[PDB]
């Protein structure tokens, strides 16, 4: 039943909120130091962003928990915008602390936050630029160049331009969501970089070799696919038993009756409807012997992320048994084709009755380039999907961020009062974001930032410091391309995510 | 798991393993002084050792590099016999060198380098001090008697060695060019005197079923068997242990008797006058062997029933899996006879001619097992001495010889190799210090004179710890066989060289 | 909560890493020194091959945890540099650190290392020969498989292991792709012999079930019967005692076994071998009565084995007595019953030409640790050619290639300038650290012997002759016969230059206060 | 180090004089009692060497060597428990310095163990032969020692009974060691001193024979280590009745064991039966043992094993643990065996006369009450001990520590005669003898400092005459007031010092 009142708790709230932003300071452009974080569970914990470690960190603070949840409120929407919100609202809170000693504490606190955050979105949608199917691009040529935005921005190679169209394929196929939970991507070690692939359904990286695995079909044009969340192995149904002998005739039997059931278990789906049986869990010898006795496909230990998207793709269901199951709970494609790619026994699933899954298959022939592009795929995905969703496309990299705080430095003159201080703090927050990607561009922030300000006293269309080019210039014409929608989103967060707890300098906690 | 880099592990290597080479060199020589045995963690009861292998086996050591020596100690002690306390110290002698050499900037690579070649330089000088004695049987007789009891010198009980080594050389005198220590049946058995320790010509059993089985037999067939009787082996003669019905458990005993009784038959029907069982013999089949003229000896010695299988020409029954079918042990003589205070079952007419039973008779078992501990290490050297009949001049003689040899070679080498090789033959010169300082006499006198003596070169005058002073190695009995030396010269520098490559030690302990 | 800033994290990542890197650099070459392992139980073992000994080393610190994970992929394709990556991954480490302490961004020279890694790769790829063949490789494989054994286990050449290690590959090298994999042949440690005693087998082998030695040991056909079903009456790891309604019924029980032996021998006879490989070890009192019916059953051997020896033939295991089928039985080009060790029984040796999905080199040793490091020898001699199978390719040096690899990267630094000049400064020298750090663990000045080939690289280019791993007086990487796949060196670079960059991954070093516990 | 071992062996050297010093002012009855708190925290009042060291003690290796010292004296003698502990610290002074004086401790030991040889050589030379075949000269130096020492009262009665046992058990002229194994110390509860007896056969503690023969001639000595009850599960017999239809069926085979082994006793024939206790043996059927008694065998039911042991070896009743082992032959044959209620109150089976290995005599300690039975123990035993010393080393010698001081004088000069690095050793060695009578001339009072001064000179002068009278504790004659060391009481403690010391000096 504990509280700290006044400014002392208020200011105490910001650092707990700020320190996590000091991590993400630039985690979007990734460069910095990344420490592998092993929590008290023995779990090595890392991220491609700020949010996942934020997901991992917990606080007794409501404050430090809010912007967490807020950055998470921004996170799961776009899959991005976390670090942005993570920095900005904390930056506000970071900057008002000296003001807090002067005091902002009157509820002249909360006003200029959201009052000036509309000025941004007032500037956003007026400078916003919309993209279409015939417009400058197929909208695939956009999602190309927005992949060439998102994929290429981090390095890699002209496959980034090749993937730029290739990633858009399953995108266009599945485009509903902002993200890939229907799409997914298959990492392929082997082949080469220049060829990466896409399947109109799930395509299993590897299914797993058994006794009779070669003697079981790797190919079906009519897969009726038992989609198993559950294993069938020698351990699944025991072969161990015994029986009394004054005659040894029963040694064959007491094992054989159990043997029949391992058979019968897998066979009963096999007999009912099943050709293909995909288990995400082991298949052992004596079971797969009957699966090899069946020679209607056996799988085990296979990815469920593919197997449940196989349910998505096929129309069958993830099966918690091999029994009690119908022929409809079976997955279905017009293609079961296993042609091993590298070490991956590679199941083609396509021709599905629905094919809610269409998965891009990234093939590198090497490990490094892929996971860099696979990380850039999420980039492309989070963008190229959203580039369709909101066709109005703002530009990042201090495009408006320097252009907003430009006016939002210019907006200071008309304010004066207690919140003109906020206006300056609100302004340069926009510019504290590129204030890193400057360093990621190798640039000094401030001079570059001040240039950009001068460059926004000269230019100011898309101009900004782009770690994309490591230059300072128009972002949207630099192919810095993300929809203008996330801006309002972040800016609805930015000023407002800060104003929550600064509305509270008296924060009560209880044991109960 | 914590990485030990060079000096961390290496000092830890020295402090233990050199001190491990110390309390054992405290035992080095018969005048290597007695070390009261203070055991680590268990057995406060204290023997007092003139041989460091005890300490190594008694006292455990936490130093891993020292955990190596006890095994290398047991390498000698088991494989080579004597050379046990010695293999530990010479390594420490070479380790004391690498104390400097490491801190003296010499990388342990180089420290091995000379000792690679230097090991033979001493070997070869000790190949030079290797000269065949025992080239004659009388030589071989006294060449055994040379290094037989010489194995027993530092080893705590060198006194009954008078009777012991005579026994020890006779059995190996009986071997006559063919070493067989299984044809020597080793029975450590209490009763009588310690000078009553005995050598039978034949086989023997310390196990006596009793006199209720025929005691003496001539032209006796011995069944060598794991065959059980109350144990209910195969081939039902009548119900064994089982329940097949309400009363079937009752049909066991009487028909188990018949089973025991026809497990007389199968066993007896070999035509045996003796059934020697490494397993149980029930009293009815027992006494029905006693009524068959068969001597049925219960749970007879594992190694005995094994050596009775080796020496007497017997086959084990395959545990009655040859009910009638197993080749018998055949010994024309059965003697149930008292050596010591105990009637022991003597077997002669055995297959092997070298077949013998050495009966070590404890007046106390502390000396008895010590007699047996002093027995076989000799026999180890003896079989070696059999195969290579020869000596090398001990007591520092060939040591200093090798010392003056390898050092003057370390003087003609002296590249990176002598850095080890001068460090090498100094150990060959430093062990002569050990026994003489164990003898409690100045080595700097004797050694540096033994130096001069072997700087003149010498096969004869060497430091006699018996005299405590420099003295003849003519093959006086303190002249060692080439058997152990080559092994120690091989085994000793190893653990040094072994730790020399691994200074890096990763410890999760 | 602990909060590290920039270098702080790094500096915290520097502590054990270099210390771990330090233990690698004294392991370099025969000049180098093995890493002893005392376990958490205290078990004292001489070991090597960093990922191996880094798996034995308990990784608490983060950067060491990848050193197990990174060096894993290193040993697989290559077999060497697993101890050499952490050298450079430790060497290139404080390269960046001091630069970061010179004020140089992780944004700056970290790319330059990979940017110098490729050009060093690109440079390396010229050094010596990207070319071998199934014949040429043998001599590199000789000087590999002599020294691979002749480093780890012994220092001597053991040929029966040497070329049988490479030919085992060469046996399954041409089974797939012209490329074997590292499981596609197997190394089976058991000691019945000495080190040199070994079995090159084109399939897997086991010690046959022997329920009594005197019963005849036989082997027949080319084929084996691999059996989940009964070979004779099966036993399911469960005792079966003697219960018979009469004293005559016991002797009447005796026929049931023997008749079901030959019946299910006859049922195995027509199908495969006459021999079992049975997932059920049956009653050994009855088994030797079938061994008295002869045609030895292999039983009491793992359930995974019937799986193993089946698939090694490409065949199956017969699940049920009614399911008996020759394809559901395993195979071989020759099944032979050959003595394991000299004195012991005859293990069933299944040499499989009806398929080989693993050609198993079976190995014997005087002791484990030697047969272990003879195995652990073979694995690398197996791994190095797993590079050769893909591209038949090699190079001579860590003190020839790298000092030459560095030599391009060397002045390329001032050819860089701004960002990565300090990288290709800190890259090139970090390459020459390995001959330095090897000359370190050599008896020589790490500066002077590096100066040695330095002058030599100011003279010779792409040298076949470089400093001494084998610790000779002459330094000839061709005639030291230090032989490392230019794939491996390249892959090593790719793998060794990898980790240092990876600690920079995102901007988040942020921990709740637990980055290790 | 040898020094850490030295510091250890110094700690050995030290602690070996530490607790042994309680023995040194305890030398003789003029040596004083020491109240000794114990590990149980109990005062223990002891003047003697064997008791003090073995009663309260500690973990130090020297304490391990302490208890060995009087004990090795005991197995040799049982006489001189204190004196043997007095010679250690004596040499322990002779020892310690030679290290610090620059002499190697093996040289120190191979001195003292050899210095022993040359040293104790003249002891027997100083000594005098006495007749070990003659009962008196036996009884003389027996009782003369007992006159020199405490036990008199029932000794002068039972010291001739000692020798009466000794005279019987002495076959040879040197009388071997007169192993007290040939003698049997036994105790009857009822009876007086004079009831103490010597029987060639063995008296047995109690007896149980219910219907049986109380005295039996030419008596086969039976040994039942088997049972008279069929083997036990829940009962003594094999009868456990859960059914009558089965009980008739159980009736059949339970009839044997009670009959057979019982009859087997007299089938082989037995005049006697030794049977261990119904606790020592599973069950003894009395219903069987009654008929077994009534067969007129002499049954001692529930007889102690250690008498059986003395019955087995000494009077030759060979082990029967089993029917396979039960024959008429493994039975002893008792020339007479009798249950004896006589000699006071209470039953004792007395084998009277037997065919016996060695010369077997049972000397039964007896007295009007239990302590008077216990008074009869050292009354027979102490003489037996001083005899068995006098016989093992034939010659006697004038006692009292004069031969300590006597030959302490000499061996020095003979040490000095040796020269070598061990002359200073053997002389230090030789000196150590002087301190034993010093403490004796101390404990008996007044001046030890003077006593050994003149004596060792008197031992260059009068020797055997001038010595330490334990009563006087000064220059006197152990001849005038008779103090006799049967040589082994001295000859025992001689090497025992040097041996453990040689060990503990060789001990690192």
């Amino acid at each position: 039943t504990d509280s700290s009142q006044g400014i002392p708790q208020l200011v105490s709230n910001i650092s707990a909120c700020q320190v996590i932003a000091e991590a993400v300071r630039t985690t979007l452009g990734p460069r910095g130091m990344d420490k592998l974080i092993v929590d008290g569970r023995g779990k090595a914990t890392i991220s491609n962003d700020g949010a996942t470690i934020l997901k991992l960190l917990d606080v007794v603070h409501p404050a430090a928990k809010t912007l967490v949840d807020i950055a998470k409120s921004q996170d799961a929407e776009v899959g991005d915008g976390t670090t942005s919100v993570t920095l900005l609202a904390a930056e506000f809170l970071k900057q008002v602390k000296p003001y807090v000693e002067e005091g902002l504490h009157p509820q002249i606190i909360i006003r200029a936050f959201r009052t000036a955050t509309q000025l941004a979105v007032n500037k956003i949608k007026e400078i916003a630029v919309t993209v279409k199917k015939a417009d400058k691009v197929e909208q695939r040529k956009l999602l190309e160049k927005c992949a060439m935005t998102a994929l290429s921005s981090k390095l890699i190679s002209q496959q980034k331009a090749f993937f730029a169209k290739m990633v858009v394929d399953a995108v266009m196929m599945l485009d509903d969501l902002l993200q890939l939970k229907m799409i997914g991507i298959k990492k392929v070690q082997g082949g080469a970089l220049e060829d990466s692939q896409l399947v109109a359904g799930v395509a299993f990286k590897k299914t797993f070799s058994y006794a009779g695995f070669e003697m079981q079909p790797k190919k079906y044009h009519n897969p009726k696919i038992a989609l198993l969340n559950v294993e069938l192995e020698l351990k699944a149904e025991k072969d161990n038993a015994e029986i009394r002998v004054h005659t040894v005739e029963d040694y064959q039997a007491i094992v054989d009756a159990e043997w029949n059931i391992l058979y019968d278990k897998l066979e009963k789906i096999h007999h009912s409807g099943a050709k293909v049986v995909l288990s995400k869990l082991p298949i052992g010898d004596v079971a797969t012997q009957y699966f090899a006795d069946r020679d209607m496909f056996c799988a085990g230990r296979v990815p469920e992320e593919d197997l449940k998207r196989t349910m998505m793709a096929c129309g069958g269901s993830i099966q918690t048994s091999v029994n009690a199951l119908s022929a409809d709970v079976l997955g279905r494609c017009q293609v079961f084709e296993e042609t091993q790619i590298g070490g991956e026994r590679y199941n083609f699933f396509t021709g599905c009755p629905k094919a809610k899954t269409c998965t891009f298959i990234l093939r590198g022939g090497a490990e490094q380039f892929m996971e860099e592009t696979e990380r850039s795929l999420h980039d492309a995905i989070m963008i190229v999907r959203r580039a369709i969703k909101n066709d109005s496309v703002v530009a990042g990299g201090g495009a408006i961020e320097m252009e907003l705080s430009k006016y939002l430095r210019d907006y200071s003159r008309t304010i004066p009062g207690k919140q003109q201080l906020l206006i300056g703090a609100y302004a340069k927050a926009l510019e504290i974001i590129p204030r890193q990607l400057c360093d990621n561009a190798g640039f000094d922030a401030t001079n570059i930032l001040n240039k950009l300000r001068a460059r926004h006293a000269q230019g100011g269309t898309w101009y900004g410091v782009d770690i994309n080019n490591e230059d300072i210039a128009d972002n949207f014409e630099a192919f810095v391309w993300e929809p203008a929608m996330v801006r309002i989103n972040a800016l609805t967060a930015a000023s407002e995510a800060a104003c929550l707890i600064v509305s509270v300098d008296e924060t009560i906690k209880n044991p109960r | 798991a914590d990485e030990e880099r060079a000096e961390t592990a290496r000092l830890t290597s020295f402090i233990g393993a050199i001190a491990i080479g110390d309390l054992v060199k405290s035992t080095l020589g018969p005048k290597g002084m007695d070390k009261i045995l203070l055991s680590s963690g268990r057995d406060a009861s204290l023997m007092v050792t003139n041989d460091g292998a005890t300490i190594l086996k008694n006292i455990g050591v936490d130093n891993p590099a020292a955990k190596v020596l006890v095994d290398m100690s047991r390498v000698q002690d088991d494989e080579v016999g004597d050379g046990t306390t010695s293999v530990t110290v010479l390594a420490a002698e070479l380790l004391r060198e690498a104390e400097s050499l490491i801190a003296k900037k010499i990388h342990p690579q180089t420290i091995i380098a000379g000792w690679r070649e230097a090991t033979k330089a001493a070997r070869e000088a000790l190949l030079s001090s290797a000269v065949d004695h025992g080239s004659d049987e009388v030589k071989f007789r006294q060449d055994l008697m040379n290094i037989a009891g010489t194995t027993l010198s530092s080893k705590l009980l060198t006194h009954h060695k008078d009777h012991f080594t005579k026994l020890a050389v006779e059995a190996v005198l009986r071997l006559k060019g063919s070493g067989n220590l299984e044809a020597i049946h080793i029975i450590k058995k209490l009763g009588g005197s310690l000078a009553d320790s005995y050598l039978d010509e034949g086989f023997l059993l310390d196990k006596k079923i009793g006199v209720n089985q025929p005691k003496r037999i001539e032209n006796a067939k011995i069944l060598i068997a794991n065959t059980g009787m109350d144990t209910d082996k195969i081939k039902i003669f009548g119900s064994r242990v089982r329940v097949d019905s309400t009363a079937k458990v009752a049909e066991i005993e009487h028909a188990e008797k018949e089973k025991m009784k026809e497990k007389v038959e199968r066993i007896l029907k070999h035509g045996i006058n003796c059934f020697i069982n490494r397993q149980l013999i029930y009293n009815y089949p027992e006494q029905l062997f006693g009524a068959a003229g068969v001597m049925a000896i219960e749970h007879a010695d594992f190694a005995g029933v094994e050596r009775l299988a080796l020496v007497t020409g017997g086959e084990i029954a395959s545990t009655f899996d040859h009910p009638e079918l197993v080749k018998l042990g055949s010994c024309k003589l059965i003697e149930e006879v008292m050596i010591g205070e105990d009637k022991l079952i003597h077997f002669s007419g055995v297959a092997l001619g070298e077949a013998c039973t050495i009966v070590l008779r404890g007046a106390t078992q502390q000396i008895l097992d010590e007699a047996e501990r002093s027995l076989h290490d000799a026999l180890c050297v003896l079989a070696q001495t059999v195969k290579d009949s020869r000596t090398v001049y001990g007591g520092g003689c060939s040591e200093m010889l090798m010392a003056h040899a390898v050092t003057q070679l370390a003087n003609r080498t002296p590249g990176k190799e002598a850095v080890a090789m001068e460090s090498y033959a100094k150990a060959l010169r430093m062990l002569p210090t050990i026994i003489a300082d164990n003898a409690g006499y100045d080595s700097a006198d004797l050694v540096a004179q033994l130096r001069a003596a072997h700087s003149e070169g010498n096969t004869t005058a060497g430091l006699d710890m018996r005299e405590g002073t420099i003295g003849d190695m003519a093959i006086l009995g303190i002249t060692e066989s080439f058997q152990v030396k080559r092994q120690v010269l091989l085994s000793a520098a190893e653990a040094a060289e072994v730790i020399l490559r691994v200074d890096n030690i990763i410890k999760a302990a | 909560k602990s909060r590290l800033m920039g270098l702080e994290a790094l500096k915290s990542h520097i502590m054990a890493a270099k210390a771990v890197a330090n233990t690698m650099r004294t392991s370099l070459g025969p000049n180098g020194l093995d890493k002893m392992m005392v376990d958490k139980d205290g078990d004292v073992t001489v070991t090597n091959d960093g990922a191996t000994i880094l798996s034995m080393m308990d990784v608490d610190h983060q950067i060491a945890k990848l050193m197990v994970e990174l060096s894993k992929s290193q040993d697989d394709e290559i077999g060497d540099g697993t101890t050499g990556v952490v050298v450079l991954a430790g060497a290139l480490l404080e390269e960046a650190e001091q630069l970061l302490d010179r004020g140089i961004h992780p944004i700056r020279i970290a790319d330059g290392y990979e940017q110098a890694a490729r050009v060093a790769i690109e440079h390396l790829d010229k050094i010596s020969d990207s070319v071998l063949v199934d014949i040429k490789d043998t001599e590199p494989l000789i000087q590999t498989a002599k020294t691979t054994l002749g480093s780890k286990v012994v220092n001597s050449c053991h040929r029966q292991m040497a070329e049988i290690a490479v030919n085992a590959v060469l046996t399954v090298a041409d089974m797939e792709r012209r490329d074997v994999d590292f499981e596609l042949i197997k190394v089976e440690g058991k000691v019945g012999g000495r080190l040199e005693d070994t079995k090159l087998i084109k399939g897997v082998i086991v010690d046959k079930d022997f329920s009594h030695p005197q019963m005849p040991k036989k082997v027949e056909d080319a084929k084996i019967a691999i059996l989940t079903c009964p070979f004779e009456p099966p036993k399911p790891k469960t005792k079966h005692k003697l219960d018979v309604t009469s004293v005559e019924d016991y002797k009447a029980l005796q026929k049931y076994e023997k008749e079901k032996f030959e019946e299910m021998i006859q049922q195995i006879k027509e199908t495969g071998a006459n021999l079992a490989i049975c997932q059920w070890g049956f009653d050994d009192e009855a088994n030797h009565l079938l061994l008295q019916n002869n045609l030895p059953a292999v039983r009491w051997v793992g359930g995974p084995e019937i799986e193993l020896i089946a698939i090694a033939t490409g065949g199956r295991i017969v699940p049920r007595f009614s399911e008996l089928t020759a394809e559901k039985l395993g195979f071989a080009g020759l099944v032979q019953e050959i003595s394991f060790g000299t004195t012991k029984d005859k293990m069933l040796v299944i040499e499989q030409c009806k398929n080989s999905r693993a050609v198993t080199i079976f190995i014997r040793g005087g002791n484990k640790m030697i047969i272990e490091e003879a195995k652990r020898s073979l694995h690398d001699a197996l791994c190095v050619i797993r590079n050769l199978i893909r591209d038949n390719r090699v190079v001579y040096g860590g003190g020839a290639a790298e000092i030459s690899c560095a030599l391009a990267v060397s002045q390329e630094a001032d050819k860089c300038p701004t960002l990565e000049q300090y990288a290709m400064r800190a890259f090139a020298d970090a390459l020459e650290v390995i001959p330095m750090a090897l000359s370190e663990n050599s008896g020589m000045n790490p500066i002077q012997t590096m100066t040695e080939v330095r002058a030599r690289q100011v003279k010779e280019m792409n040298p076949a002759l470089g400093i001494d791993c084998l610790h000779k007086g002459t330094n000839d990487m061709k005639q030291q016969h230090v032989i490392e796949t230019l794939i491996g060196k390249k892959q090593q670079i790719s793998l060794a230059t990898q980790m240092v960059r990876m600690i920079l991954k995102i901007d988040d070093i942020r921990k709740p206060g637990e980055s290790e516990e | 180090d040898r020094d850490k071992p030295a510091q250890i062996r110094f700690s050995n050297i030290s602690a070996a004089k530490a607790v042994a010093d309680a023995i040194r002012t305890s030398l003789g009855p003029k040596g004083m009692d020491k109240m000794i708190q114990d590990g149980k925290g109990d005062v223990t009042i002891t003047n003697d060497g064997a008791t003090i060291l073995k009663q309260m003690q500690v973990l130090h290796p020297a304490a391990r060597m302490l208890v060995e010292l009087s004990k090795a004296q005991d197995i040799e003698a049982g006489d001189g428990t204190t004196s043997v502990v007095i010679i250690a610290g004596s040499l322990l002074d002779s020892c310690t310095k030679l290290l610090q004086k620059g002499i190697h401790p093996t040289i120190i030991s191979e001195s003292f163990q050899k210095a022993l040889e040359k040293g104790i050589e003249i002891l027997t030379d100083m000594s005098r032969p006495v007749e070990l075949s003659d009962r008196e000269t036996l009884l003389n130096s027996a009782t003369t020692s007992l006159n020199s020492k405490v036990v008199s009262q029932y000794s002068s009665l039972l010291s001739p009974m000692s020798v009466n046992a000794v005279m019987k058990v002495i076959d040879p002229a040197t009388a071997t060691s007169v192993d007290l194994r040939d003698i049997k110390i036994v105790k009857k509860l009822g009876g007086t001193i004079d009831d103490c007896e010597l029987v060639e056969g063995l008296v047995l503690t109690q007896k149980v024979s219910n219907s049986g023969i109380t005295r039996v001639e030419k008596a086969k000595i039976g040994l039942i280590q088997f049972c008279l009850s069929a083997p036990k599960t829940d009962m003594d017999n094999q009868i456990v009745v859960s059914d009558y239809a089965q009980m008739d069926r159980v009736l059949r085979e339970e009839r044997a064991y009670i009959l057979n082994l019982v009859k087997q006793i007299k089938k082989t024939g037995c005049n006697v039966l030794l049977i261990q206790k119904s606790i020592l043996r599973d069950a003894l059927s009395d219903l069987a043992l009654h008929f077994l008694n009534k067969m007129k065998i002499m049954v001692i039911k529930d007889i102690e094993r250690e008498d059986i042991e003395f019955i087995c070896k000494t009077i030759g009743t060979k082990p029967v643990a089993h029917i396979d082992q039960f024959t008429a032959d493994m039975l002893g044959s008792a020339e007479l065996a009798e249950e004896v209620n006589l000699n006071g109150s209470g039953k004792l089976l007395k084998i009277t006369g037997c065919a016996s290995p060695g010369k077997t005599v049972t000397i039964v300690v007896r007295g009007s009450n239990k302590l008077v039975i216990e008074e009869a123990e050292r009354s027979i035993h102490d003489a037996l001990c001083v005899i068995r010393c006098l016989v093992k080393k034939r010659a006697l010698i004038a006692g009292g520590g004069a031969p300590e001081i006597e030959l302490a004088l000499r061996l020095t000069e003979y040490s000095r005669t040796l020269s070598g690095m061990e002359s200073y050793c053997v002389r230090a060695f030789a000196d150590a003898m002087e301190v034993i009578p010093s403490t004796l001339a101390e404990n008996a009072g007044l001046n030890p400092i003077s006593t050994v001064t003149e004596l060792r000179n008197r031992h260059a002068q009068g020797e055997k005459t001038a010595g330490i009278n334990v009563r006087k504790g000064g220059i006197s004659n152990i001849l005038e007031e008779l103090v006799v060391q049967p040589l082994l009481v001295s000859v025992s403690a001689l090497t025992l010092a040097t041996e453990t010391v040689r060990s503990i000096l060789k001990i690192d």
